[PDB]
């Protein structure tokens, strides 16, 4: 909540802040003081209980034992787990917890298309890139938090004595992990040996005091361990926030201008080294947010109507104008709630999302005469109220209504082909159908069709001249598409509220219209033709009533031309959803917007032409029927409250409005829609082969071409992820994945004017901080997929009965046999075994299509293997268990899952394997099962066991270290603690802030603990004062 | 850290005693009569865009211009060793905090009024033997020095290395995004004035990178389509508060590290800096850097006032000096708008438009100062305006060379 | 472009009179158009050639790069304020008078 | 408009340039009507002094 | 097409005339400084001596001087 209260100066009353949901704000500020990591060093195989030797340190008598900073025991991998060391208030419910390589990591790879058919025990190899993109998108969002700086404590632990480390009250367990090297017990063991080379200096915090406000520093430079990937994601989110930070001081001007000086305030704000007001969104962004609401509303009129009543309230509940027919009734009666009206002005503020047409009932059935009085009146009401609407075709439908009524007394020919003077007026709703006679009064004759040449003459020179006015602040950001920045377009001509008098109150645009019309109809009800059915007395009674209306002293014409602009101008700024507004046009024909449409891609580059559903509706915007009969009343009786100082009135009204920080919710929901877009568009543009230019760091991962229908799901997974992360209200980005092509390139809204011209506002989302990080993450996922269990390269199946050394992951021996090598035959599609009659042995169907025999060595593209496992397991698999055949399944990547065993217990691997083949089917493969021997510390006579699998690439990069608790290891694949992971902690040439990111996730980095304060304005607000 | 600041006391302009009276001591914002850690105190709480200036202080740089002569009038230490006292006013104790009336029983020696007294710093042995407590005094005196070595606008110092921004700098700078230049000067100054930092500290090389990154924006070279490293300053309409700067972050076409170092002192000859919170902020924001790290070199004697001629260790004349490229607000912004038109940010119609809207604004700055100098002369007592004379305000020196420096500083 | 480089002088918008030969402590930077670099390069090229004899006899002083006498200023470069206004050159390569001397 | 660390609250003058209360003011009555809440809290304590 | 070197000449020729600027105004002759950028244009296409060889010189927004201009 940017604003909390607003003690109004004149009133002295603290206004505190509070088919379409109530737009709430995005949870933009989450923060945790715990370790900035999501790659823990969980140890896998526990240690075989060695005999400690060196115990804890010995201060005087006591003996201080310290928790081993790194995981110790047999084999310790680097199992990915977002916010594993999180010690903050909360976290955006959405993370990534992958089980150590020893478990089915398969589940985390089943978002996109996996759900439904795939067995909970296997992932869909076909939808892997699509499923890894969504998997990382959750590893990003999960990690989008700020790093509060906590409370340090000067460490007095010898080697690191002098360094200011960080407390960690939540759970003191962290202090051990946090700083590896701090107080290292000389117990020479893989782990301890490494931690020994740690630079005393690197530990703790770097910088000195810094911007110490009060007693706490503004932003320290902790040094704690923090995987470069996570540290980089947050260093991105910190930027996402700062990006949309709003200078607190300027807030006074924004309110001052957005309200038109009617309301002037002051809001003291203590400027500090830190401070953060994420309330600002650039106009650059706000437009991608506008065309966004344009997508969710779509043709659906029911979702657009909520917007025009949202305004129809604010408008009425703030206007000085009070409509009441008492005066009108009296005046008329002698000689004898107005939603329609308010839903006509609030209708203009959205003229372009929902036009207001005239209810068909209003028109007087074209087959009726003008002599028919009830009819000619239903017509007079259809004019007085015409301009009051926002239909680009009203000036015609009106003129036409009368061209209908008197079809016999004034039989004038209508230019538009296939249409005649007797065509139902409603019918005319296209700039093409406009009669030429109407487009040029001259065409009609004065004596041929007197009334018409006089009626068209009237409209051609009386229908209000459109206009405009600025609105809102300049330091805001347009947020509007077609009409110039922070500046609306009004139907009638507007003017600065003049000091009430007899002049401005009879000279308004509408006063003229109401006048000259009544004037015109008074001569119509007095036509010679009328005689036929109109009595002489009743013909006079007609002039009697129509004159009452004309002369009635209505004060709305003045309001709708001096006071109504100043409301919309303001009201159009305090709304969570800015006004979408296509330009107004009076009679200019060829240019009167026929259609308005959103395009999920410029027609040019748009494969599979798909117009915007909106096109189907006759009028370009959701045609909301307004009754003329009602509007006319409202228009003919708007007296204002006796005592009325426009200054004080508008002041008091717009006070409560700026108290509800709904103006900033708009800027916030905006900068998140631009994030959820530059990220959605990217994820769906990365799964299709062709399509919008977005860096594809994950192009190697196998992923079939995403159709239009498939995308909508990669789209719902992305859009639905954002909402969960920032807990939002209503639509957001799902509008894109509910119809049309979810495969969006660059959004653009354009209206075509009958004059055959298409103005097209392109709206490209300005650099999405969230997405910039995601890309860096996808890029990392390639060089570090093992940390997510996925493994690159083909799987060999040659049976190996060695009783020696094994490491399916990174095999030292040379690839059993390359694919295009000598004698290897690729198994053809379907992989069909062909039983052979008589002695001959069963032989496999070759890729060259000519059946070859099994004994030998085949290359199985996983696609084939999956469409015949049954035949594989019963013919080639056995031929493999017997050292006769050597398969080479080909999977670009996949989810491996290894099981460690005792190098001393002789056990065949075939069973542990077929458990696998068994679950493979077309719908999906289960995690490849490797079997690695637990690294033995003492020379032990190993037992002979036969292994079958092992990869071509080295995928044991995941493996962090083996036997940290030993001076070394005697048997299993030994792996010392690699210095590379910690260039910061170990290496003397480190450079604060230097990553490695694209290539290798560093652990002990140099994060930048922030300490932001969130000023929450609440100032005084003085009105303008009469004069 | 650092302890060896060579200063220089403010000029008298031909007046008897230092330009300030007794009331200036008990009017300073913040900590009573403590001149240390003052400057940006009256701006601690922002109410609006309108520049904070009262009756006695007729301008923005008025608060600082006064704390300068008031500062030098009580700076016998570093230049004599003693503590002295001016008009019955002295410091509490060796730490040098607020100024109280001369203590009885054992009063200090009366200060011998003198113009432009060279400060050696090491002359006062108590300073180094109590650095962590009286550290702000180093930053402040440095300010007074940069302000004293000029009769027309504070001479700060730009730089920029030959290579791109460090990896620790880019991560530290992404925190001062939505922060006006007026506030960046407040956060920069309040930083280097409260605890002894190192010349190679992360917050020092970033704040310096933030100052030189601001000059390019002020010249127009680093606009919306040409960032130094993703950072720039978007300028609003000059008729709608041109003081707003803000360090916006983008992903456009960055420039390129220059072939060599562009170390160069800059000044604002036009007396406009006095009322412009943007100019005073840009000056003091750079001074925060040359504080923790003494002058990279000596200042050029080429022009400057008649009193800064050949200072001890501040202004030289040999080969170890760095030229001072002084500009003028009006022609600078007139050339700043011209840069925007060259790359296509503004229309060729908004070129001659922004010039008339700004020259009218800068006129308000001129109409104000001229009306204040006449109201508050100089022989009266104080110097809240600083006698600039009305013969100037538009005699732009080598501003055209300062612009050519920005084009060279970001190739 | 050709001639000495000029830069806006005094208060006002760039104009035909705003300009003034950007002179200074080094003399006046005169622009080094493409072809005029061909000569000074062709001249220096014929000297660098004798590199092996310069070292042998301890004379000389290293190879003479023409990029040691120039600079990378930018402004308008013409023969007179009026015509120099139509040659806005950015980061052109000019050689200052005192350099045109060495 | 209020001012930080002990500085006089400036009274936004006519030209729209906050000036200070210790002086001579001309209060256009109307102003004084939509403003007393302020008048009485900053200029009044001043007039008495 | 106005290749790089051929602009050196027309610039070197005009440069030697602009020099006499102070005498042109004094005596009301002349007509302002002669910028070579007033006789050229910024067309783009293939520029050679014959269709065949012009095909190997695609130049974009090169600076050409039209015949009637090569006249002035």
């Amino acid at each position: 909540n940017a604003i909390r209260s607003f003690l109004t100066a004149w009133d002295d009353i603290r206004i505190l802040s509070p088919d379409s949901a109530v737009a709430n704000g995005p949870e933009l500020i989450i923060e945790d003081t715990g370790l900035c990591t999501s790659f823990m060093l969980l140890d896998n195989i526990p240690s075989a209980h060695l005999t400690k030797e060196l115990i804890g340190f010995t201060w005087f008598m006591q003996m201080y034992q310290m928790t081993p900073p790194l995981p110790e025991g047999a084999v310790n991998r680097i199992v990915c787990m977002t916010n594993w060391a999180s010690l903050g208030d909360e976290g955006r419910g959405l993370e990534v917890r992958l089980p150590p390589p020893t478990d089915s990591s398969v589940h985390a790879y089943k978002t996109v298309l996996s759900r439904g058919y795939i067995d909970n025990a296997q992932f869909n190899p076909l939808a892997l890139r699509s499923n890894v993109l969504l998997m990382l998108l959750q590893f990003t969002l999960s990690n989008l938090k700020i790093n509060k700086s906590s409370t340090f404590t000067s460490d007095v632990t010898t080697i690191t004595s002098g360094r200011m480390i960080r407390a960690f009250e939540g759970r003191p367990e962290l202090l051990a992990l946090a700083y590896p090297g701090r107080a290292v017990l000389p117990t020479q063991t893989k782990n301890a040996q490494f931690l020994s080379t740690a630079i005393a200096d690197r530990i703790g915090r770097l910088d000195r005091a810094n911007l110490i406000g009060g007693e706490v520093s503004a932003m320290v430079e902790c040094m704690e361990l923090c995987d470069a990937l996570t540290l980089h994601i947050r260093e991105t989110y910190i930027m996402l926030l700062r990006s949309m930070h709003q200078d607190p001081t300027q807030i006074v001007q924004i309110v001052n201008e957005c309200a038109n000086n009617l309301l002037n305030s002051t809001i003291p704000i203590s400027l500090r080294p830190t401070i953060l007001c994420p309330w600002f969104a650039s106009s650059e962004d706000l437009r991608l947010q506008q065309v966004m609401h344009l997508v969710n509303i779509s043709s659906n009129t029911a979702a657009a109507l909520p917007l025009v009543e949202a305004l129809s309230t604010l408008l009425r509940s703030v206007t000085p104008l009070v409509l009441d027919p008492t005066v009108l009734t009296n005046a008329i009666t002698t000689i004898s709630d107005y939603a329609a009206f308010w839903k006509c002005i609030a209708s203009w503020a959205y003229n372009g999302l929902v036009t207001t047409v005239l209810s068909e009932d209003a028109f007087p059935d074209s087959s009726q005469s003008i002599t028919h009085l009830p009819s000619m009146w239903k017509c007079l009401f259809l004019t007085l109220a015409g301009p009051m609407t926002s239909d680009p075709h009203s000036p015609v439908k009106v003129f036409m209504a009368l061209a209908n009524l008197l079809a016999q007394p004034e039989p004038i020919a209508i230019g538009v082909p296939g249409m005649h003077q007797t065509t139902p007026a409603s019918q005319f709703s296209h700039p093409g159908v406009w009669p030429p006679g109407f487009l040029n009064p001259q065409l009609i004759n004065p004596q041929q069709a007197p009334l018409l040449r006089a009626f068209a003459e009237h409209i051609r020179a009386n229908w209000p001249q459109p206009s405009e006015f600025g609105y809102g602040s300049t330091l805001q950001g347009s947020a509007n598409l077609f009409i110039p920045s922070n500046r609306m377009v009004y139907p009638w001509p507007n003017q600065p509220l003049p000091r009430l008098t007899v002049a401005p109150t009879y000279d308004s645009a509408m006063s003229n219209w109401i006048s000259t019309t009544i004037a015109f109809f008074i001569r119509v009800v007095n036509s010679v033709n009328m005689t036929a059915t109109v009595n002489d007395l009743t013909r006079r009674t007609m002039t009697g009533v129509m004159t009452a209306m004309r002369q009635v002293k209505t004060m709305t014409p003045f309001y709708i031309q001096h006071m109504c602009p100043t409301e919309l101008s303001v009201l159009a700024s305090v709304t969570v959803t800015p006004p979408f507004q296509v330009p107004f046009t009076r009679l200019v024909q060829n240019d009167v917007i026929t259609n308005v449409l959103v395009a999920r891609v410029d027609p040019a580059q748009r494969g599979d032409a798909a117009v915007d559903i909106r096109a189907t509706h006759a009028t370009f915007a959701a045609a909301l029927p307004v009754d003329p009969a009602a509007i006319v009343v409202a228009m003919l009786c708007g007296q204002t409250e006796t005592n009325l100082i426009p200054s004080h009135h508008y002041g008091k009204a717009f006070a409560p409005l700026f108290a509800s920080n709904a103006m900033f919710t708009r800027n916030q929901r905006a900068v998140i829609t631009r994030e959820a877009f530059v990220c959605a568009r990217s994820a769906v543009a990365q799964c299709q082969d062709a399509g919008f230019l977005v860096p594809r760091p994950l192009d190697a991962l196998r992923q079939f071409d995403v159709t239009s229908a498939a995308a909508a799901e990669i789209m719902h997974a992305v859009n639905d992820a954002f909402k969960t992360a920032f807990d939002l209200d209503g639509a957001l980005l799902d509008g894109l994945a509910l119809y049309g092509d979810p495969r969006i390139a660059d959004l653009s809204a354009a209206y075509l004017q009958y004059g055959g011209n298409v103005v097209r506002e392109h709206v490209p989302p300005g650099p999405s901080h969230i997405h910039r990080a995601l890309q860096q993450v996808e890029s990392t996922f390639m060089a570090e997929m093992n940390l997510f269990n996925v493994a690159r390269g083909n799987l060999y199946l040659v049976q190996t009965a060695t009783n020696g050394n094994w490491s399916p992951m990174a095999p030292v021996a040379a690839p059993p046999f390359v694919r295009g090598g000598p004698n290897v035959r690729v198994v053809g599609r379907f992989g069909t075994i062909v039983p052979r009659p008589n002695g001959l042995e069963p032989q496999l169907i070759d890729d060259g299509n000519v059946p070859r025999d099994i004994a030998g060595d085949w290359v199985y593209p996983s696609d084939v293997l999956q469409v015949s496992v049954a035949v594989f397991r019963d013919y080639v698999w056995p031929m493999v268990k017997a050292g006769r055949t050597r398969v080479l399944v080909e999977l670009g990547h996949y989810v491996y899952t290894l099981h460690y065993y005792d190098p001393q217990i002789s056990l065949d691997e075939a069973p542990i394997l077929e458990e696998w083949l068994s679950k493979i089917n077309p719908a999906g493969i289960p995690p490849v099962p490797f079997c690695i021997p637990i690294p033995q510390v003492y020379p032990c006579i190993t037992a002979r066991r036969v292994h079958y699998a092992f990869t071509s690439e080295n995928n044991n990069d995941s493996l962090f270290s083996t036997n940290a608790a030993s001076i070394d290891t005697a048997f299993g694949e030994n792996a010392a603690v690699s210095p590379l992971r910690w260039p910061g902690l170990v290496d003397p040439n480190y450079r604060v802030g230097t990553n490695d990111l694209p290539n290798r996730i560093t652990l002990y980095n140099s994060l930048y603990r922030y300490n932001f304060t969130y000023p929450t304005l609440d100032g005084i607000m003085y009105v303008r004062s009469a004069t | 850290a650092q302890r060896q600041f060579f200063g220089l006391t403010y000029n008298f302009y031909g007046q008897p005693a230092p330009l300030f009276d007794l009331n200036d001591l008990q009017e300073l914002a913040g900590c009573y009569a403590r001149p240390w850690t003052s400057r940006f105190s009256h701006l601690a709480i922002s109410t609006g865009s309108l520049p904070v200036w009262s009756a006695r202080y007729p301008s923005v740089a008025s608060r600082n211009i006064v704390v300068n002569t008031l500062l030098g009038a009580h700076l016998n230490p570093f230049a004599g060793g003693q503590i002295t006292s001016h008009q019955g006013i002295t410091w509490r104790d060796p730490v040098l905090s607020s100024l109280a009336p001369v203590p009885a029983i054992q009063p200090p020696p009366v200060w011998a009024v003198a113009e432009n007294v060279l400060l050696d710093s090491n002359n006062y042995p108590t300073y180094v033997l109590n650095l962590s407590s009286m550290w702000p005094i180093n930053q402040d005196v440095h300010i007074m020095t940069m302000w004293a070595l000029s009769d027309q606008g504070p001479i700060y110092h730009l730089e920029v290395p030959v290579d791109p921004m460090p990896a620790a700098t880019t991560a530290a700078l992404m925190a001062y995004t939505g922060v006006p230049i007026a506030h960046l000067a407040q956060t920069a100054y309040r930083f280097a004035g409260q605890l002894p930092q190192s010349p190679d500290s992360t917050m020092v090389s970033t704040i310096r990178w933030l100052s030189a990154i601001w000059f390019g924006s002020l010249t127009g070279r680093l606009n919306r389509s040409r960032t130094c490293n993703g950072f720039y300053f978007e300028f609003a309409k000059p008729a709608l508060n041109p003081d707003q700067a803000v360090l916006k972050w983008n992903d456009g076409a960055r420039a390129a590290p220059p072939a060599a170092a562009q170390s160069s002192y800059i000044r604002c000859i036009s007396p406009h800096w006095q009322h412009q919170i943007v100019e005073v902020a840009g000056a003091l924001m750079s001074q925060s850097v040359t504080a923790v790290t003494g002058l990279p070199a000596l200042i050029d004697e080429a022009t400057l006032p008649a009193w800064s001629q050949g200072v001890a260790n501040l202004t030289g004349n040999g080969q170890g000096v760095v030229p001072c490229l002084d500009y003028n607000p009006v022609p600078m912004a007139a050339a700043r708008h011209l840069q925007w038109r060259q790359d296509g940010l503004i229309t060729a119609a908004q070129e001659a438009q922004l010039n008339n809207d700004y020259t009218a604004y800068a006129l308000t700055i001129e109409r104000h100062l001229t009306a204040m100098l006449v109201a508050n002369p100089i022989a009266a007592g104080r110097m809240p305006i600083q006698p600039f004379n009305a013969a100037d305000f538009g005699q732009a020196g080598q501003t055209a060379a300062a612009v050519a420096l920005a084009q060279a500083m970001f190739v | 472009p050709t001639g000495k480089l000029w830069r806006p002088v005094g208060t006002s918008v760039a104009t035909i009179d705003s300009l003034a030969i950007v002179s200074d402590r080094f003399g006046q930077y005169s622009f080094v158009n493409e072809g005029m670099r061909e000569t000074f390069s062709k001249a220096l090229f014929d000297i660098n050639m004798w590199q092996p004899l310069f070292q042998a006899t301890k004379t000389g002083c290293g190879p003479i790069v023409l990029s040691s006498f120039t600079t990378t200023t930018s402004g308008y470069v013409g023969a007179t304020a009026g015509d120099a206004l139509d040659n806005p050159v950015t980061n052109g390569v000019f050689i200052s008078t005192v350099q045109i001397m060495n």
